[PDB]
C-alpha cells in the first residue's frame, strides 16, 4: 500500500516489484528501516520515541526477535497504548523491510 | 605612567625613542592586551620592558600577588640564636642550619633589608647586620623567645606611610629613601630568582618567536612554531572548510576526599603526565577520526553498536562514547584508527621526548652556568605539553577537533575509575595485592596476565591492608590502614614497583610522590595541611604550615575570631597518635568551643577564603552587640572541617546543643 | 664576525623592518636590519596561472592536504576524507595581496622567517660579512639571510645591561592622583655592561 506497487504475495515477489520501479527503489534507499516501518503504521511523529526509549531489545542480524518493556508509566497516556498494544505488527514489518532493502542493494 | 605623565604636565617634554637607524621616533604610551588586562609599553629601540606583576601573575599560581607575599616566601631561612636579651636577639645563618643556598640567598636580600618577620607573624625591625664568609649575623628588635631554631621570612614591612607624608620631616625622608631603594632592589632579586633571563631563551628556542614576544601572548598564539615545523616534516596540510559551530560542555569533574586524619598518613602517587599520555595511546587527532555514530532511540543504538564491532574491531579501531552533543539524541560512539601517526600524538611524542632529555643532561651538568640552560629547558617542555589539551577545546586554536577534546575526559576518567577501583588490595601472607577485584584492560581485551593474586618482593611477611582511596586527576590518595611509623614507605617503593608497572597497559607509569602525616582536607586539593614529608624519610623535618593559604583575605569583620588558629592547631595536634584521639578529637574540640562561645555571649584575625541582626536567640562595624556572630563562626568552624572525622554522632549532637 | 643574539623586533611605520639585536665576542653591540615579507601558499596551478608574478617563491614540495571536518553520521556508512596531493609553493612578497584559496594561513610572517630560513632565535652565528652593508655606525643591512646565517658556533658568554626602578608619590586621601600629588622618593639599581651595580635615590 505505502509504496504504490502491486499486490505481492511472498517477499522476493516484493523485491521484484520495487528493483523494477526505480522510482520507489531510489525512494527507498534515502530512508532508514525504522523510519519507514514506522511510517507505513501512521504513528504520529514523536511518542512512539517515549515508547521506543522505554524498552529493552534483542536483535541479530540487525533483526529484532525479542524485546520487553520495562517502565509501565508511560500506558498510562491514551495515545500511548494505542501504539503499544499495536507492536507486534510493527516488529514482523520491521523485519521484513530490513530483509528486503539488504537483499535490494544487495 | 606617573612619571611620563608628570613630565608633561610640569615641562611639556615627553620621551622618545628612536629607531636604530634613526628614521622613527615615538613617544612613550602605554597600551593593553585585554585578554584580567595587561599593560605594556610602546618602545622600538630594542629595549625589553618587564614588569614582574604579570610573569608571576602568568606562570605561578599564587593566593595572593602582592610583593610582599611573594617576598615572603620566596625568601626564608631558618636562623638560629645566640644570645637573648631584652627585647632583642640575635640569629645567625649558614650551612647545615637549613638547606644549602638559601643562607646566601637571605644574606643577599638582607644586605638592603629593614624589617624581618620572627617565624610567623613577629615583624621586627633589624638591629645590626654582618655578612658572614657564608651566611649572616642579625640582630633584631623581637622580643625574647623560647625556642632555639626559627625561620627567617623576609618581609611584611608595617609601616604607615600616610601618617610620616603628615609630618613630613628630614628623618623620615632619610627612612623612606632606605625603603624604596630596598624596594628597588627586591625587584632584581626576584628576577635572579626566577631565572626569567635563561625562560626567555629556553622559550625563543622552542617556541620559534622573538624574545620580547615570549611572554605577552597566550597559549594558541605559542603552540603555532612547533606545529608549523611538523606539518613541514610530514607533508601534511588540514583544512577546515567549515565554520565550527559550539557545543559548551563539562570542562571537568571536581573531586572530594571524604575523610583526613584518623586515615594513619596516605601516599601520595601521581600521575605523569595523563592527558599528553592519552592522547597518545588512543591516536586521537582530528585526522585520525573515522566518524562519529549517532543515535535518536534505543533499537538504534543496539542495532548500529552490533554493527560497529563487527566492523571497525580493536586494535587497529578504538571507539569512544561521549556525551551526547545536542541535547536530544543519545549516542556518540567516536570511532579512531590507530595505524598512522595522527598530527597531535607527532607534537606531543616530541616533546615529551625532548623534556625527558634534557632531564639527564641537567644531571650530568658541572658548572653553574649549564644548570640553569637545561633546568630552563625542560621547564619549557613541560609547559608546552600541559598547554596542549585545553587548547583543543579552545574553539578558535590550531589544534581544535571537538570529538578529540570530549574523548580526552573520557579514556582520562575510565583511567582513573579503573585505578581507583582497583586499589583496596589487602595484601598478606606473602602479597596478596588483589588490588580490587580484576586487572582487565578497558577498551578490548589484551591478553595481559590477569592474576589478582601477586608475590612482591615482600620484604617480610605483612598484614597491612589500604583502604579506598580518593585520587584525582593528577594523584591518587592511597591511605595504608596500618600505618607503620615511616617504614610504611618500603610500601610504597614496591608498590609503585607494581601497579603503575603491571596493572597498567601502555605509557602511562610511575611516579610515587609523597604527602604523609594526617592532613586536614577542609577542601579541594588547593586546600589542606602541608605536612609534606617526602621519599627521604631519614632523619626526617617536614614542611608542616599550610597548603591552604585561604587565609589571606578578610573582606569581614575583625572582632570575635582568632581562635581558627587555636581550633586548628588543636586539631592538629590531636592526631598526632591515630588511633584513641578521633572520639578525644570531637568531644574536646567542641566542648572547648561551646564553653567560650557560652562564656562571652552571656559576658584580629577572620580570614577564611551591612545587614545587622539582633541576638536575643538563646559600612559594616562593630558595636557592644557582640553577641551575634559568636553563633555562626562557631557552627561553621566544626561545620567546615568534616573530611577528616567520622563521629558524626557528637558532631550533629554539639550541632543539636547549640541549636537551644 | 660572530654574534649573540639578544633580541628581535619589527617596525610598523609605513615599511617594514626585522631589526636583530646582538653582542659580539668583546661587547660591542650590533644591529642587522632585514627586509619584512608577508608569505603565502598556493597550489601550483594557482602558482602559475597567478599574475602579476610574485616577488619570489620557491618551491616546497610535494605535500598532501587533509580536510578534518566533523561530521555527524546517522546509519553506518562512514565516507572517507578527501586527503588530496599535490605540489606547494611558498610565495613571498613585499605587499598585501588577497589570494584565493591561499591554504596553511594560521601562521604569523614572523615564523614564515625563522622556519624558511634556518635561523634560530638562539643561535650564535658567525656571520658572513660580505652580505652587510654600512646603514650606520652600528646598523648594517642584510639581503640574503640565508647565506648571512649559514654558519654557527657553540654557545658563548656575554655582558648585559640591566635597571630596576620604583618610586613613591606623596599622598593623603585613597591612593594618590598625578594631578595632585608630586614624586616624593626616586630609586635606581644600575648596572652597567662593566658589570658595576650603583645602586641611588633622589
Amino acid at each position: 500500500n505505502k509504496l504504490d506497487i502491486n499486490e505481492c504475495a511472498t517477499v522476493d515477489e516484493l523485491v521484484d516489484e520495487i528493483n523494477k520501479s526505480g522510482t520507489v527503489k531510489r525512494k527507498i534507499k534515502n530512508q532508514s528501516v525504522f523510519d519507514l516501518s514506522r511510517e507505513c503504521l501512521g504513528y504520529p511523529e514523536a511518542d512512539f520515541i517515549t515508547l521506543v526509549n522505554n524498552m529493552r531489545f534483542k536483535i541479530e542480524n540487525c533483526k529484532v526477535v525479542n524485546f520487553n518493556i520495562e517502565n509501565t508509566n508511560c500506558l498510562n497516556n491514551p495515545s500511548i497504548e494505542t501504539i503499544y498494544g499495536n507492536f507486534n505488527q510493527f516488529v514482523s514489518i520491521f523485519n521484513t523491510v530490513t530483509d528486503v532493502k539488504k537483499r535490494l542493494f544487495e | 605612567r606617573y612619571i611620563t605623565n608628570r613630565l608633561e604636565l610640569l615641562t611639556g617634554e615627553k620621551i622618545i625613542f628612536r629607531s636604530p637607524d634613526k628614521k622613527e621616533a615615538v613617544h612613550l604610551c602605554i597600551y593593553e592586551r585585554n585578554q584580567n588586562t595587561t599593560f605594556h609599553v610602546n618602545n622600538n629601540n630594542g629595549t625589553i620592558f618587564f614588569d614582574l606583576y604579570s610573569f608571576i601573575q602568568k606562570s605561578e599560581k599564587l593566593d595572593s600577588y602582592k610583593l610582599d607575599s611573594i617576598s615572603k616566601n620566596a625568601f626564608s631561612c631558618m636562623g638560629k640564636v645566640l644570645n637573648r636579651g631584652v627585647r632583642e636577639m640575635t640569629f645567625i645563618g649558614d650551612d647545615t642550619t637549613d638547606a644549602k643556598g638559601k643562607a646566601d640567598t637571605f644574606a643577599k636580600v638582607l644586605t638592603t633589608g629593614n624589617y624581618v618577620t620572627v617565624d610567623e607573624d613577629i615583624i621586627c625591625k633589624v638591629i645590626r647586620k654582618d655578612i658572614l664568609e657564608n651566611g649572616f649575623k642579625v640582630v633584631l628588635s623581637c622580643p625574647t623567645l623560647p625556642n632555639d631554631i626559627y625561620k627567617l621570612s623576609f618581609g611584611k614591612d608595617d609601616i604607615d606611610l600616610a601618617q610620616m607624608y603628615k609630618d613630613y620631616n628630614l628623618n623620615i625622608a632619610l627612612d623612606m629613601a632606605r625603603y624604596c631603594i630596598h624596594d628597588a632592589c627586591l625587584c632584581q632579586y626576584l628576577w635572579e630568582y626566577y631565572g626569567v633571563e635563561t625562560k626567555t631563551d629556553a622559550g625563543a628556542a622552542t617556541y620559534v618567536l622573538p624574545q620580547s614576544m615570549v611572554f605577552e601572548y597566550r597559549a594558541s598564539t605559542i603552540i603555532k612554531g612547533p606545529l608549523l615545523k611538523l606539518l613541514l616534516e610530514t607533508k601534511t596540510i588540514l583544512v577546515r572548510s567549515e565554520t565550527k559551530q559550539k557545543f559548551p560542555y563539562e570542562g571537568g569533574k571536581v573531586f572530594a576526599p571524604k575523610q583526613k586524619m584518623f586515615s594513619n598518613n596516605v601516599l601520595i602517587f601521581d600521575y605523569n603526565s595523563l592527558y599528553p599520555n592519552v592522547c597518545i595511546f588512543g591516536n586521537l587527532s582530528p585526522e585520525t577520526l573515522v566518524g562519529v555514530v549517532v543515535s535518536t532511540n534505543r533499537l538504534e543504538e543496539e542495532i548500529n553498536n552490533q554493527l560497529l564491532l563487527q566492523k571497525y574491531p580493536p586494535p587497529r579501531y578504538i571507539t569512544v562514547h561521549c556525551e551526547p552533543r545536542l541535547p536530544n539524541l543519545i549516542s556518540e560512539i567516536a570511532i579512531f584508527d590507530r595505524s598512522i601517526e595522527g598530527t597531535i600524538p607527532r607534537l606531543l611524542r616530541t616533546f615529551l621526548a625532548e623534556r625527558a632529555r634534557y632531564k639527564k643532561m641537567l644531571k650530568q651538568a658541572t658548572s653553574s652556568t649549564e644548570k640553569a640552560i637545561y633546568d630552563s629547558m625542560q621547564y619549557t617542555y613541560k609547559i608546552v605539553a600541559n598547554s596542549v589539551y585545553g587548547l583543543m577545546g579552545f574553539r578558535n586554536s590550531a589544534l581544535y577537533s571537538y570529538a578529540s577534546a570530549k574523548s580526552c575526559t573520557s579514556i582520562g576518567r575510565r583511567m582513573i575509575l579503573y585505578l581507583e577501583s582497583v586499589l583496596n588490595g589487602a595484601e598478606l601472607s606473602n602479597g596478596m595485592l588483589r588490588f580490587a577485584n580484576t586487572l582487565s584492560n578497558p577498551f578490548y581485551m589484551d591478553d595481559r596476565d590477569i592474576n589478582p593474586i601477586v608475590k612482591t618482593s615482600l620484604p617480610i611477611d605483612y598484614r597491612f591492608r589500604f583502604r579506598s582511596v580518593y585520587g584525582d586527576t593528577d594523584s591518587v590518595f592511597t591511605e595504608i590502614d596500618s600505618q607503620d611509623v615511616d617504614k610504611s614507605i618500603e610500601i610504597a617503593k614496591e608498590l609503585e614497583r607494581l601497579i603503575n608497572s603491571r596493572v597498567l597497559f601502555n605509557n602511562f607509569k610511575i611516579e610515587f610522590e609523597a604527602v604523609y602525616k594526617n592532613l586536614i582536607m577542609q577542601s579541594k586539593k588547593k586546600y589542606t595541611t602541608m605536612k609534606y614529608s617526602a621519599s627521604s624519610n631519614s632523619k626526617s623535618v617536614p614542611e608542616r604550615i599550610n597548603k591552604g593559604t585561604s587565609e589571606t583575605r578578610r573582606d569581614v569583620s575583625k572582632f570575635h575570631k582568632n581562635m581558627i588558629k587555636t581550633y586548628k592547631t588543636r586539631l592538629s595536634e590531636m592526631l598526632s597518635e591515630g588511633r584513641m584521639n578521633s572520639n578525644q578529637v570531637c568531644i574536646d574540640i567542641l566542648r572547648s568551643l561551646e564553653t567560650d562561645l557560652r562564656s562571652e555571649f552571656d559576658s584580629e584575625l577572620f580570614m577564611l577564603s551591612a545587614y545587622i541582626c539582633p541576638a536575643n536567640v538563646p559600612s559594616f562595624k562593630l558595636g557592644s552587640n557582640q553577641r551575634i556572630f559568636y553563633e555562626v563562626y562557631f557552627k561553621r568552624l566544626t561545620s567546615e572541617i568534616v573530611n577528616l572525622l567520622d563521629n558524626k554522632v557528637l558532631c550533629i549532637s554539639f550541632f543539636q546543643r547549640m541549636f537551644g | 664576525m660572530d654574534v649573540r643574539c639578544i633580541n628581535w623586533f619589527e617596525s610598523h611605520g609605513e615599511n617594514r623592518f626585522l631589526y636583530l639585536k646582538s653582542r659580539c665576542r668583546n661587547g660591542e653591540t650590533v644591529f642587522i636590519r632585514f627586509p619584512h615579507y608577508f608569505y603565502y601558499v598556493v597550489t601550483d596551478e594557482i602558482y602559475q596561472s597567478l599574475s602579476p608574478p610574485p616577488f619570489n617563491a620557491r618551491p616546497m614540495g610535494k605535500m598532501r592536504t587533509i580536510d578534518i571536518d566533523e561530521t555527524i553520521s546517522y546509519n553506518l556508512d562512514i565516507k572517507d576524507r578527501k586527503c588530496s596531493v599535490a605540489d606547494m609553493w611558498l610565495i613571498e612578497e613585499p605587499k598585501k595581496r588577497s589570494i584565493q584559496n591561499a591554504t596553511m594561513d594560521e601562521f604569523f610572517n614572523i615564523s614564515w622567517f625563522y622556519i624558511s630560513n634556518g635561523i634560530s632565535p638562539d643561535g650564535c652565528y658567525s656571520l658572513d660579512e660580505q652580505y652587510l652593508t654600512k646603514i650606520n655606525n652600528g646598523c648594517y643591512h642584510c639581503d640574503d639571510p640565508r647565506n648571512c646565517f649559514a654558519k654557527e658556533i657553540p654557545r658563548f658568554d656575554i655582558p648585559r645591561s640591566y635597571l630596576f626602578l620604583d618610586i613613591e608619590c606623596h599622598f593623603d586621601k585613597k591612593f594618590p592622583s598625578v594631578f595632585i600629588n608630586p614624586i616624593s622618593h626616586t630609586s635606581y639599581c644600575y648596572i652597567d655592561l662593566s658589570g658595576k651595580r650603583l645602586l641611588f635615590t633622589l
